[PDB]
C-alpha cells in the first residue's frame, strides 16, 4: 500500500511570488523500466482535474513553463516560479507504479494575496410571488473583496438582528482572485409585515467606515 | 475533439442500485483503459476501478472500497462506459468522473453526482432577486435569481442558455434549519442595459427532473 | 534522445503486437475476398497482374534487424496502412453501397490498426527515447479515373495480405 503525503500550505502566496509544493512516498516510485510514474494535477473550482506535470519533471501541452517538475525516488517537488490569478486551485499528486490501486495526495490548495479591494454592496426586497408562499427572503450582496473577512450585520427599523441570518462565501476568482458574499435574512411574512426599514450593514478593512444599504417595505 | 460525459446520477436510498454511462468520443476507444474516479463532498480523489479492452479480456481491477459491489462495463461498438453499483452506501455520495488514462492523453470527464440518502427528493423554487426602486448604484446594477428548499445539492443555474457567464456568481448552497438547501445566483450588469436586455436564469435540479426558466425583473 | 509518457503503457506490449499481427493476418485474406468480390469483372478473374503485391511506394521492412528497427519500420507500415484504408473506404462507398459487408470488415481492420499504433509507438518512446517519427503517407484518390481508384486499392490488398504474413512472423 502507497501513500502521498504533501506538505499543505503555510500561507497565501503574495501575486508574483514563487510557490513550492512538494509530495512524500511512502515507498520508491521507480519501475523497473528506468520511468518514475509521478504526476501532478491542479483543479481549479468547479472544473474537474487536468494534468499539469507528468513522469516528474514533463509539462503537459497547453501549461505555462512558470510550472517546473523535480524530485527523484519516494520525494517530488512542484515550482511555480510565478503565481498569477489562475495558478488558485487545489493540486494533487498521482503515482502509477506499483498499480492497481492508483493511489492521490490529499491536495495542496493554493490562495493568493493581493490589494485591498472594497467590496460593491447591494440590497433585495423579497419578491411579491414569494409572499403567497409564506416566506420573505431578504438578500445583501457583497461584490469583488479582499480580504476574505467581512462583516455583515442587519437592522430591521433600526434592530439589529441576530438567529435568523445564513450566509455563504465564493472561493477566490480565477481571474482577480477576489471573494463574494451572500446574506439572507429569512422572516415568516406576517413578521415581514410588522416592520418597514430593512438594512444591510457591511464592514470591512477596504472600508474608511461601515456602508448601509437599505429599503422599505412597499417602496 | 475528445469529450467524456457522464450520465446516470441522481438521488438513491441506501442498499439500492444504480447504472452510470459515460459516452466517448474522439479516440480509438477499443484499445484505450478506462478508469473510474470519485470525490466525496469536501475530500480527495479516490481510484475506483478500470477496464481493459478486448485483448486484454476486459481485465477489471477495482480498490477494496468498492470490490464485490461495483462492476464495471464497456461496450465497444457504442463507445460507451459503464459503471453499476448495486448495494450503495452513504460514503460512496461523491462527484464520479469518467477518465481516459494513456500515454497518448489523459482526460478527465466533468463528472455526475451521486447522492446516497433516505430523504425524499424535492424539487426548488426560483424567486427573482429584484432590485428596489431606489438603484443606488451608477451604470453598474446587480440582479439574480434564488432557489430554495431542494433536496439533494447538485442544483444547476445558467443565465441566458449560457449567453452570459461574466459577472455571475454562483454561490455555495446552505443548509436550512429544514434540512433542505438553499441557493442564489446573482449578475452584475450595466444598468443603461436593463430596459434592453432581458435576463433569464436557468434552474436545472436532475434529481427532481425540475427545469425551471424565470426571467428577471424590476418591479413595479 | 527525449521521450515521456504520462502513464505506463500497456503490460505485455511484443505479445499485444503480436496478437495483434496474427489477428491482422487472419483477417488478411478474408478482405481481400470481399474486396475483388464487391468490385465484379474483371477482377476475380485477372486477380493476378490487378490486384498483386506491387505497389510502388510502399514503405519496407526487413526481418532482420533490431527490435527498434523492425518497429519503426512498422510504424511507418501501420501509418501508411491508415490513409490508404481510410481512402479506400470512401472510394468504396460511393462504388458499391450495396457491398455493406465490406464497410463493416474496412472499419474492423482500420481499427485494429490505431490500436496496434499506440503499441507501437509507445514501445519505441518508453524503451528507445524516440519521441516522434517522420513517415510517408500514400497517394490521394480523391479525384480519379474509377477503374485506377478500383485497381489501386486493389493491389493495395494484395501487397497487404502478403506483408502482414511477413509481420506476424517476426517479432514473437
Ligand atoms: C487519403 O490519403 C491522403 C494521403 O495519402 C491523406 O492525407 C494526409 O493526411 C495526413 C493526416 O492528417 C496528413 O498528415 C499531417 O501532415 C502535416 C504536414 O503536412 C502535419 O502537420 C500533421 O501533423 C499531420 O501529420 C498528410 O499531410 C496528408 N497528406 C496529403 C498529401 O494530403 C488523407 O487524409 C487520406 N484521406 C482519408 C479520408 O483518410
Ligand atoms: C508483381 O510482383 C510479382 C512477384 O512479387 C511479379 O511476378 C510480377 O511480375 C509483378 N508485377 C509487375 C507488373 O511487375
Ligand atoms: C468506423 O470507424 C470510425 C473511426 O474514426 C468511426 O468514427 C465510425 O463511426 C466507424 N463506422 C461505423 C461505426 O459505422
Ligand atoms: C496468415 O493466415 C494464413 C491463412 O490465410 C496462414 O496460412 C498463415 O500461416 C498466417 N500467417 C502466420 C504468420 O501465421
Amino acid at each position: 500500500d502507497i501513500v502521498m503525503t504533501q506538505t499543505p500550505l503555510s500561507s497565501p502566496v503574495t501575486l508574483g511570488q514563487p510557490a513550492s509544493i512538494s509530495c512524500r512516498s511512502s515507498q520508491s516510485l521507480l519501475d523497473s523500466d528506468g520511468h518514475t510514474y509521478l504526476n501532478w494535477l491542479q483543479q481549479r473550482p468547479g472544473q474537474p482535474p487536468r494534468l499539469l506535470i507528468y513522469s516528474v519533471s514533463n509539462l503537459e501541452s497547453g501549461v505555462p513553463d512558470r510550472f517546473s517538475g523535480s524530485g527523484a525516488g519516494t520525494d517530488f517537488t512542484l515550482k511555480i516560479s510565478r503565481v498569477e490569478a489562475e495558478d488558485v486551485g487545489v493540486y494533487y499528486c498521482m503515482q502509477a507504479t506499483h498499480a492497481p490501486p492508483y493511489t492521490f495526495g490529499q491536495g495542496t490548495k493554493l490562495e493568493i494575496k493581493r490589494t485591498v479591494a472594497a467590496p460593491s454592496v447591494f440590497i433585495f426586497p423579497p419578491s411579491d410571488e414569494q409572499l403567497k408562499s409564506g416566506t420573505a427572503s431578504v438578500v445583501c450582496l457583497l461584490n469583488n473583496f479582499y480580504p476574505r473577512e467581512a462583516k455583515v450585520q442587519w437592522k430591521v427599523d433600526n434592530a439589529l438582528q441576530s438567529g435568523n441570518s445564513q450566509e455563504s462565501v465564493t472561493e477566490q476568482d480565477s481571474k482577480d482572485s477576489t471573494y463574494s458574499l451572500s446574506s439572507t435574512l429569512t422572516l415568516s411574512k406576517a413578521d415581514y409585515e410588522k416592520h418597514k426599514v430593512y438594512a444591510c450593514e457591511v464592514t470591512h478593512q477596504g472600508l474608511s467606515s461601515p456602508v448601509t444599504k437599505s429599503f422599505n417595505r412597499g417602496e | 475533439q475528445v469529450q467524456l460525459q457522464e450520465s446516470g446520477g441522481g438521488l438513491v436510498k441506501p442498499g439500492g442500485s444504480l447504472r452510470l454511462s459515460c459516452a466517448a468520443s474522439g479516440f480509438t476507444f477499443s484499445h484505450a483503459w478506462m478508469h473510474w474516479v470519485r470525490q466525496a463532498p469536501g475530500k480527495g480523489l479516490e481510484w475506483v476501478g478500470q477496464i481493459k479492452a478486448k485483448s486484454d479480456d476486459y481485465a477489471t481491477y477495482y480498490a477494496e472500497s468498492v470490490k464485490g459491489r461495483f462492476t464495471i462495463s464497456r461496450d465497444d461498438s457504442k463507445n460507451t462506459l459503464y459503471l453499476q453499483m448495486n448495494s450503495l452506501k452513504t460514503e460512496d455520495t461523491a462527484v464520479y468522473y469518467c477518465t481516459c488514462w494513456e500515454w497518448d492523453l489523459d482526460f478527465w470527464g466533468q463528472g455526475t453526482m451521486v447522492t446516497v440518502s433516505s430523504a425524499s427528493t424535492k424539487g426548488p423554487s426560483v424567486f427573482p432577486l429584484a432590485p428596489s426602486s431606489k438603484s443606488t448604484s451608477g451604470g453598474t446594477a446587480a440582479l439574480g435569481c434564488l432557489v430554495k428548499d431542494y433536496f439533494p445539492e447538485p442544483v444547476t443555474v445558467s443565465w441566458n442558455s449560457g449567453a452570459l457567464t461574466s459577472g455571475v456568481h454562483t454561490f455555495p448552497a446552505v443548509l436550512q434549519s429544514s434540512g433542505l438547501y438553499s441557493l442564489s445566483s446573482v449578475v452584475t450588469v450595466p444598468s443603461s442595459s436593463l430596459g434592453t436586455q432581458t435576463y433569464i436564469c436557468n434552474v436545472n435540479h436532475k434529481p427532481s427532473n425540475t427545469k425551471v426558466d424565470k426571467k428577471v425583473e424590476p418591479k413595479s | 534522445a527525449t521521450c515521456a509518457i504520462r502513464h505506463p503503457c500497456h503490460n505485455n506490449l511484443m505479445n499485444q503486437i503480436r496478437s495483434q499481427l496474427a489477428q491482422l493476418n487472419g483477417s488478411a485474406n478474408a478482405l481481400f475476398i470481399l474486396y475483388y468480390t464487391a468490385q465484379g469483372e474483371p477482377f476475380p478473374n485477372n486477380l493476378d497482374k490487378l490486384c498483386g503485391p506491387n505497389v510502388t511506394d510502399f514503405p519496407p521492412f526487413h526481418a532482420n534487424g533490431t527490435e527498434k528497427a523492425k518497429l519503426v519500420e512498422l510504424y511507418r507500415i501501420v501509418v501508411y496502412l491508415g490513409t490508404s484504408l481510410g481512402n479506400i473506404t470512401r472510394d468504396q462507398k460511393i462504388l458499391n453501397p450495396s457491398a455493406l459487408s465490406l464497410h463493416s470488415k474496412l472499419n474492423a481492420t482500420a481499427d485494429i490498426l490505431r490500436g496496434l499504433l499506440s503499441n507501437v509507438l509507445c514501445r519505441l518512446c518508453s524503451k528507445y527515447h524516440v519521441g516522434h517519427v517522420d513517415v510517408t503517407y500514400g497517394p490521394d484518390t480523391s479525384g480519379k479515373d474509377v477503374f485506377q481508384k478500383k485497381k489501386l486499392g486493389c493491389q493495395l490488398l494484395g501487397k497487404y495480405k502478403q506483408i502482414i504474413a511477413v509481420l506476424a512472423q517476426a517479432f514473437g
